RNA sequence: GACCUGGCGGUGCUUCAUAUCCCUCUAGAGGAGCCUGUUCUGUAAUCGAUAAACCCCGAUCAACCUCACCACCUCUUGCUCAGCCUAUAUACCGCCAUCUUCAGCAAACCCUGAUGAAGGCUACAAAGUAAGCGCAAGUACCCACGUAAAGACGUUAGGUCAAGGUGUAGCCCAUGAGGUGGCAAGAAAUGGGCUACAUUUUCUACCCCAGAAACGAUAGCCCUUAUGAAUAAGGGUCGAAGGUGGAUUUAGC
């Protein structure tokens, strides 16, 4: 859906976003162009009629309450259904047809909050001829936007006089209650309904959080749904295992639900359930807790389509390579780097963490990179990071090259920005390990960064290290005029200085050397 | 008609007129001259008299966190942008042709007393 | 049809999206002679 | 070429055999002739389908049922 | 002296590029035709459709991606499916770049009721052939 | 402001799946491309034009995708959905013997959004004479009613078909027709029997 | 390292009636590009080949048709400027060749194509007799 | 927005030929055979005389789609020869070569 | 400069990708292959080859320009510098050298190939000065190293071979030994076969020449090839033909007999052929028909 | 008064002239008729180019639209968020003739002339160096030759506001728009092409071995047919001017 070229290519998650995003409205744009002037697309150029290219009618037509009656269905808004019921019934005073009638009241409770209320209260007028269905989609209305009194009462009536008719009537109920629960459960399984297990899936969904005393029972009930035969375990499932959730991991109830889960990818699926995206986001959430790497390989036909939102799709790829990183890492850099294009800061700091236990200090420069190429400038987190990890390092020789061209970069990204005033207190943080990399070849460089530094300074340990080996890898007084005025300026350089003048730093001059005993 | 429209350059040749009879010879004109001017680099092209809201272009597209939806500009709205772009164009003309001061030297129309600064920079690098 | 054509091109200027060069100068010139009479 | 219009399932025969079409005139006459042409020219044509072809021999019909006043 | 898809020598400060500096008789020798199509081949027909149809996609892309096209373009139809090819400059965003991708493609294919597809190159400054 | 990534020239490696990142028919881009190719007329002491702004290697056709691996790849994936020729026939005079009457249409395909065109409809057909008749009275006569619609040099009786507009239409119209002209070949008259 | 383990394979279904026979596959591809003609034909004979079938190659001569016009606007009847669209035909013929077989490499061929090039089919296939003759 | 009222009337015209292009050809049939009477061919003729004017085919011209020019066009192309070498000059259109034979 | 490596190595790292993209180990892999490769992968219809689409290497993309001939500072390398044409004066003073040497003990090359063999240009004044120093030396004797210097610049001649080719014998059936041969024309084009053994009468078409052809012409062209060779009654001939015009076809016929029966004669009878002139295809042809003219040449009255 | 540059010389010397100067070679135009343009006559009845570098020119089409002229009759926001074939090609863009059947044109440096306009060449070499364009080369046809293509800077304020658009000046009940009609003939001069004026001719079958005659209408009258709603080819008759060209002139290796 990208383009291909490096300048449009999205190159992190939120601006990846607000491009497809703005795609789509210019999608929508297009819609609105073509449904305000049909007239200019109407010609049928293409010789095969397709109706998903030609314009779009909301139109009302002329008055007729017959075929106001049958476009009422078509047109699908609440102002026209209002207009002919106040038609139909101040002056004609007749109904066209009950199922007319029941489509009414279908749209009307699905378009449902004092409008609900007047909407509501406005459907009591109808003719007497209320059959069950206009009764139970009265009920499926007043649960699913309203509150649940008025679907009990509706279904007390009903009862005095479906599947997800009933689904709604115990969201209602339900929406500690134990006895409701039991007596309701006990009576649907007693009805002839045979639900679609919808209503089960629908108390899983308000049974989200309790204690073993129902999360145990949900295995049982789980078990009947098996032997009944009728459910594919693609969200019940899933939401006992996050019920699941926790104190203490359950490694036995881990284990069994992995081999469930292990046969359900080796059989093939089949979506039935509208919340099969919830699934991936928090089944990978549970992953992340549970931290296996043969978990997650299970975990990894055209099953792909579940994950949809980018944001479920950030969350399971950021614990999936977190995992993966604090699980050799070789393997692990390299799926890395086979899905870094197509995949999208907490993550990279695992990363930086994993090459560090891993020791692997040639592949830190290639990653930092291209997160730099990608999206990464304007925050100093984990520039200090790569920075510690990689100064707290010397053991290898000739990359000393690699680690005074990467300084460089990164203090190219510091001090990009002033007017932002973030890039103030980045030296003071991370300035010591990048001036002791510079010093690691060119050394002018780093003396004068230092300069820079102190002429901003929070002393340090081994920023007293850095002084000493700087000033002892031949030239006294180029030494001098920088340890002598940071022991000027600081004690712990002065404690320094005491020995550092010992070699052929005071038989120079004695003005600095007066300077020094008067500081001293 | 549209198809009988096409591109700015060369109706800016056709109506400046640089050549074709009057530059030759030196003959000239009696001090009649049409300036250059660029409409497309003025106005953003996101305007227009339907003064949709675009949040692709016109808008920034997100606010709040939230994406934004198209809208319309009422007709107040869209008189006071038109006014303030008149008053712009006039102000970017008014830029355009001004006064020009070359200081007044040994006489008016006069090259005698008037100085270009000093030489250039040699290639080797001379500062004069 | 020049008609379907034209049209479509002028409600979309009125938008304000196709900077429309042939008729940028000639509403300019139109603008100019109507200034000078 | 023809995945789509159809012809509404139209037959071969129905467009070029016009013998049932011609029923309301003898078989020696002069209008026998000419609309005996016409079936000819509409058989050969293959643009125009049985709905032209029919439209075609009725608009003649109410030609020379209009114009009956000759026969000669 | 004929004039005829040519630039005027002029001193020298006159960037051109490769399909406007040569002339109109290196089309086949040294250049590539911006469309390609059959109808200009025997036995096909619509050729004068297809030319005015390619003449009004170039205007309106090039007027609804003004300022940032620095050539002219490729078209490439293969059969049914549309393909256009531009090269344009990174100026502005591509937010816009974007938004006006989505919405020309969604207008090219509801007018001509065909599958069409654009893609784009970024150029930060357009290639120059000579100085002429 | 913004500044764009480099190419994916170094990025792809040496070992690369080209068939998979070009699946499917696509313009150059050079940035994705990583090969130094270049084509343009070059200036004396120059070179051709680099291969980014180089819009005439677009212009050309394409055919960077479909390579010969991709190719391999295809094919060897499709021979199991291609069928087999039955190996009985194996000439000319064999498949003619089999199945006697050929029968042949044709169309153009053509860039452009619609598809009809009226020579669809146009078909023809052949058969032999030679060992369909099986006698010599209708023989004569069939070969005094055609005019021009046979060849006797290398045997064999040709008619054609575009009187219909369909193509199911000209078929059955031709059947229809041979059997029929079959039906009065066999028949005869009393001044066809007075020569 | 990611490569998926159960590939999606199509549904296919041998319907009881038999497969149509094509004598012969001849198509002539029209193009104006010698080189492109050159790189498609290698491509169908090479797809030929991997699939299994016979071959034949030819080039038929190209065919040209210029005309003339007037180079200048108003009046110029001796100053004309002319044209020429070149069109340059190959053809390649399979014989012995299913229905199925035809089917699938016309639909690969038919997708395959280039821009610039026409094609033309002319299917020959050989069928019984009638019943009522 | 046609061109101009030439265009104009050339459309209009067009148009009437087309949306009487049936019944013209059919009362010409009538007209132009000869074995039916006189009389009828005199009555299908003074029929033709009292039918519409700009009705008739022979009116319209190949006129050029952009400049309206009425000469210098092509019927296969159907633009004027001037704005074709524009075309060809430009490389708008495809596969046209300079005949330098 | 470093652009020079920089694309050397790119040019490689592409080399390998395009190995691997048709299908070949990388290690064995021509410039051949490049050029097939390129073709099949991007066909042009450009008819110079300069125009057309090519990967080549950078060495040979890039002209040889002189590099830096003075260091970073101070003196410049070469003693002629500080005037032009310094490769060339250089030249002229060892070869000089060279001469005055031999004194005291006792094809060509193209303008534009020395130009690019130098980095310099020059003119034909001094081109002709240095030719005629070359003869100048080489009029003389000339040691190896000497002829060793003008071989460096000296070519290959590349004769032609100046010679009517020959046709294989044929054989064929009851032991029949014969030629064939293909002459062209205008617009006829037609092939012979000539039988040794037989001998008499000649076919055309299937008829025989007095009466294919009535006039007495073409039969007098006809008979030019054997009447020039002198073998007139001892060798028949049959002979197809597809041409508009009558002396078209006589023509053709004429070179494709003269070319069937230079197979059987003695190669110095086909000297003797072609010091005649009867064994080249006639190049001229209808000249074209031009717009503004009346005819191929004829132009229009001059109206003054 | 003296100088710099160019043009011009019925200006000198030398080398040339490719079908161009001629001597030369051929076939034609200027003879008669016809077709089609130009000038001119009259009409209410377009327009423009109208030496070379227009005259079967815009036109690879005008019986009706093409129609832009004219008589008559109507519309006034008029298909056009108007329109105008109204003027200005001496505002122009766009497109071409011309020398050109040329080969030069030239940014940028230096030098000479006392630092003037201007010039810059001596190859056994004396101040010129040259980006770049063009020529050229290569590309198309059958080649490498040839033919095509290409042929810059600039002259003719060259032609074209009538291919189209556009600056300026106007009509904006009109100088715009719509529907009927005719207009488009020749006392005459001129131009380009066709026909023949003969026996290399005319007729007959074939396209070349024959037999007869001792020619010529593509004009006019009548008729048929082609499409159209309403000029073209064919048939009968008429069977002349015409007897091979006025200086002069055109094209061709
Ligand atoms: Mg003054
Ligand atoms: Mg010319
Ligand atoms: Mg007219
Ligand atoms: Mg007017
Ligand atoms: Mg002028
Ligand atoms: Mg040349
Ligand atoms: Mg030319
Ligand atoms: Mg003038
Ligand atoms: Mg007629």
């Amino acid at each position: 859906v990208f383009q291909d070229d490096p300048y449009l290519m999205p190159a992190s998650s939120l601006e990846s976003r607000s491009f497809l995003l703005a795609k789509k409205s210019g999608e929508n744009v297009a819609k609105f162009i073509i449904n305000s002037y049909p007239k200019y697309f109407q010609k049928d150029i293409a010789e095969p009629h397709i109706p998903c290219l030609m314009p779009e009618y909301f139109e009302p037509q002329i008055k007729d309450i017959s075929e106001a009656a049958l476009k009422e269905r078509i047109e699908l808004r609440k102002v026209k259904a209002s207009v002919d019921m106040f038609d139909q019934l101040l002056q004609a005073g007749t109904t066209v047809s009950l199922e007319t009638t029941n489509s009414l009241l279908d749209l009307l409770c699905y378009y449902g909050t004092w409008r609900a209320k007047n909407n509501a209260e406005r459907i009591f007028s109808l003719m007497p001829e209320k059959n069950e269905h206009s009764y139970c989609t009265m009920i499926r209305g007043m649960v699913k936007h309203r509150a649940y009194e008025q679907a009990l009462n509706l279904y007390t009536e009903l009862l005095n006089n479906d599947v997800y008719t009933f689904n709604a009537l115990i969201e209602a109920t339900v929406c500690e209650k134990w006895s409701k629960i039991l007596e309701l459960l006990r009576h649907m399984v007693a009805q002839k309904v045979k639900p679609n297990l919808q209503t089960f899936n629908t108390i899983l969904k308000c049974l989200r959080r309790f204690h073993v005393f129902a999360r145990s029972p949900a295995l049982q009930v789980l078990r009947e749904m098996k032997a009944i035969g009728i459910e594919p375990s693609l969200a019940t499932y899933h939401h006992i295992i996050r019920l699941f959730d926790p104190g203490d991991p359950l490694k036995r109830s881990s284990f069994i639900i992995y081999d469930i889960m292990n046969e359900l990818m080796g059989k093939r699926f089949s979506p039935k359930d509208p919340d099969d995206d919830k699934f991936f986001q928090s089944a990978m959430s549970i992953c992340s807790s549970l931290r296996d790497l043969e978990l997650a390989y299970q975990v990894h036909g055209d099953n792909w389509k579940f994950i949809g939102p980018d944001q479920h799709r950030n969350f399971y790829y950021s614990k999936f390579f977190d995992l993966i990183c604090l699980m050799q890492i070789d393997v692990t850099l390299k799926w890395y780097e086979d899905l870094i294009p197509s995949a999208y800061s907490q993550t990279m700091i695992h990363l930086l963490q994993a090459l560090d236990v891993a020791n692997r200090l040639e592949v830190i420069p290639k990653i930092w990179k291209d997160s730099k190429e990608y999206g990464h400038t304007f925050r100093s987190d984990l520039r200090e990071e790569i920075l510690m990890l990689m100064a707290r390092d010397k053991h290898p020789p000739e990359l000393q090259v690699a680690f005074a061209d990467c300084a460089a970069d990164i203090k190219s990204a510091y001090e990009s920005q002033p007017i932002r005033q973030t890039a103030q207190d980045w030296p003071a943080t991370s300035l010591n390990c990048i001036a002791i990399l510079f010093l690691r070849g060119r050394t002018q460089e780093a003396w004068k960064m230092l300069g820079l530094f102190r002429k901003h300074k929070i002393p340090r340990s081994e920023l007293l290290n850095e002084l000493m080996d700087s000033a002892k890898v031949n030239s006294p007084s180029q030494a001098i005029e920088v340890v002598e005025l940071a022991s000027a300026f600081s004690l712990p350089i002065c404690e320094g200085l005491t020995q550092r003048v010992m070699s052929d730093f005071a038989i120079n001059q004695e003005q600095k050397e007066a300077l020094s005993n008067l500081t001293a | 008609s549209f198809f009988t429209k096409l591109t700015a350059d060369e109706l800016w040749k056709g109506a400046l007129a640089e050549t074709g009879a009057g530059a030759k010879k030196g003959r000239g004109k009696r001090t009649k001259k049409k300036k250059r001017k660029d409409l497309n680099r003025g106005q953003i092209i996101g305007e227009g008299r339907y003064g949709f809201l675009w949040p692709g272009l016109n808008v920034p597209l997100m606010k709040n966190g939230a994406v934004q939806t198209i809208a319309q500009r009422s007709k107040e709205e869209q008189e006071k942008v038109e006014a303030d772009m008149i008053q712009q164009r006039e102000e970017w003309d008014r830029k355009k042709k001004m006064k020009v001061k070359r200081e007044r030297g040994w006489s008016g129309n006069s090259w005698g007393g008037i100085s270009l600064g000093p030489p250039d920079p040699g290639p080797c690098g001379e500062t004069y | 049809n020049h008609h379907t054509y034209a049209e479509l091109m002028q409600t979309l200027r009125f938008l304000g999206l196709y900077r429309d060069e042939h008729q940028d100068f000639m509403d300019e010139q139109k603008r100019l002679k109507k200034l000078r009479g | 070429n023809e995945a789509g219009f159809d012809d509404d399932g139209s037959e071969f025969h129905e467009h070029i055999f016009l013998e049932k079409h011609l029923e309301s005139f003898p078989k020696q006459g002069p209008i026998r002739h000419f609309m005996e042409l016409v079936t000819c020219g509409l058989s050969k044509n293959p643009y125009l389908s049985v709905k032209q072809k029919v439209e075609h021999i009725e608009w003649f019909r109410n030609y020379f049922n209009e114009k009956k006043d000759i026969l000669k | 002296k004929n004039r005829a898809a040519r630039v005027r020598v002029s001193k020298g400060d006159k960037p051109v590029t490769y399909e406007e500096a040569h002339a109109p008789h290196y089309i086949a020798h040294r250049k590539g035709w911006l469309s390609l199509h059959t109808g200009n081949l025997d036995g096909e027909d619509h050729a004068a459709e297809r030319t005015v149809e390619d003449v009004f996609l170039r205007k309106f892309m090039w007027g609804t991606f003004p300022g940032c096209l620095a050539d002219q373009l490729v078209l490439k139809r293969r059969g049914n499916q549309l393909e256009i090819c531009a090269v344009v400059l990174r100026q502005l965003s591509p937010h816009k770049y974007y938004f006006l991708v989505g919405y020309s493609e969604t207008l090219l294919s509801y007018f001509y009721k065909c599958p069409v597809r654009l893609h784009l190159q970024t150029v930060p400054s357009k290639v120059v052939y000579k100085y002429l | 402001r913004r500044k764009a990534l480099p190419p994916r020239t170094e990025k792809m490696a040496v070992d690369q799946d080209w068939p998979s990142v070009y699946p499917v028919a696509a313009p150059f881009k050079p940035s994705a491309v990583p090969l130094p190719v270049r084509m343009g007329y070059p200036v004396k002491k120059g070179v051709p034009m680099a291969k980014e702004g180089n819009l005439e290697l677009l212009k050309i056709p394409n055919f960077l995708h479909l390579t010969p691996v991709a190719i391999k790849k295809h094919c060897e994936a499709l021979k199991d959905f291609c069928t087999e020729w039955p190996a009985a026939l194996d000439s000319d005079e064999k498949c003619e013997k089999h199945f006697p009457i050929e029968i042949d249409s044709t169309d153009y395909v053509s860039s452009g959004p619609s598809v009809r065109n009226p020579r669809a409809r146009v078909v023809v057909l052949r058969v032999k004479l030679s060992s369909l008749n099986l006698d010599d009275h209708a023989k004569k006569k069939l070969i005094k009613l055609v005019g021009e619609r046979y060849c006797k040099t290398t045997d064999v009786l040709t008619i054609k078909t575009d009187r219909c507009p369909l193509r199911r239409q000209n078929y059955d119209y031709a059947v229809y027709l041979l059997t029929v002209l079959y039906h009065e070949s066999w028949n005869t008259e009393e001044w066809e029997k007075s020569k | 390292v990611d490569v998926p383990k159960d590939l999606t394979k199509p549904v296919v279904t041998i319907s009881d009636e038999p497969d149509i026979l094509y004598k012969r596959l001849s198509v002539l591809v029209k193009g104006h590009d010698k080189a492109v003609l050159d790189s498609y034909e290698y491509f169908a004979v090479l797809a030929a080949k991997e699939l299994g079938i016979s071959i034949k190659v030819h080039e038929p001569p190209r065919k040209i048709e210029r005309f003339t016009l007037l180079q200048s606007v108003h009046i110029y009847k001796k100053h004309r400027v002319q044209y020429e669209m070149r069109t340059l035909y190959r053809c390649l013929e399979l014989e012995h060749l299913t229905g199925s077989t035809a089917d699938v490499y016309l639909e690969y061929i038919q997708r395959n194509l280039p821009e610039g090039v026409a094609m033309e089919v002319t299917k020959t296939q050989l069928e019984q007799l009638p019943e009522h003759i | 927005h046609y061109v101009d009222w030439r265009m104009w009337r050339d459309v209009k015209r067009r148009k009437m030929a087309y949306e009487y292009a049936d019944e013209r050809l059919r009362i010409n049939s009538l007209r132009k055979n000869t074995i039916l009477p006189k009389i009828l061919q005199d009555v299908a003729d003074e029929e033709i005389a009292a039918l519409p004017r700009d009705s008739c085919p022979v009116r319209i011209r190949n006129r050029c789609v952009m400049t309206s020019r009425p000469r210098g066009v092509k019927r296969r192309w159907r633009l004027s020869r001037i704005v074709f070498r524009h075309l060809a000059d430009h490389g708008q259109l495809s596969g046209i070569q300079r005949a330098t034979w | 400069e470093d652009f020079i490596k920089k694309q050397i190595e790119e040019f490689n790292i592409g080399k390998r990708h395009l190995a691997n993209m048709m299908g070949e180990d990388p290690e064995t892999f021509t410039q051949e292959d490049i050029d097939r490769a390129i073709a099949y992968l991007f066909p042009s219809g450009l008819f110079e080859k300069r125009a057309r689409p090519v990967m080549k290497h950078p060495e040979q993309i890039f002209p040889r320009q002189r590099a830096i001939q003075w260091g970073e500072d101070g003196r410049p390398f070469h003693y002629l510098f500080y005037t032009g044409k310094q490769s060339y004066y250089s030249l002229m003073h060892d070869v000089y050298g060279m001469l005055l040497n031999l004194e005291k003990h006792q094809r060509w090359l193209i303008k534009e190939e020395l130009e690019e063999m130098l980095v310099e240009k020059l003119s034909d004044l001094d081109y002709m000065q240095f030719i005629r120093l070359l003869e100048k030396l080489l009029t003389s004797q000339c040691g190896a190293a000497e002829e060793e210097f003008v071989q460096r610049f000296r070519r290959s001649v590349t004769l032609e071979s100046k010679k009517q080719l020959i046709e294989p014998v044929q054989y064929d059936e009851q032991g029949m030994a014969f030629s064939k041969s293909e002459g062209k024309r205008k617009t006829a084009k037609a092939e012979a076969i000539v039988y040794k053994h037989g001998s008499g009468r000649i076919k055309v078409n299937g008829i025989d020449y007095q009466l294919y052809f009535p006039i007495t012409q073409d039969r007098e062209q006809l008979m030019f090839p054997f009447h020039f060779v002198d073998r007139l009654g001892k060798h028949d001939v049959t002979c197809t033909v597809s041409g508009g015009g009558r002396s078209a076809q006589a023509g053709a016929i004429r070179l494709a007999m003269a070319k069937a029966l230079c197979s059987f004669v003695t190669e110095d009878e086909v000297e003797w052929m072609r010091q005649a002139g009867l064994l080249t295809t006639d190049p001229r042809v209808r000249e074209r028909k031009k717009p503004g003219q009346e005819g191929a040449r004829r132009k229009f009255t001059w109206k003054k």
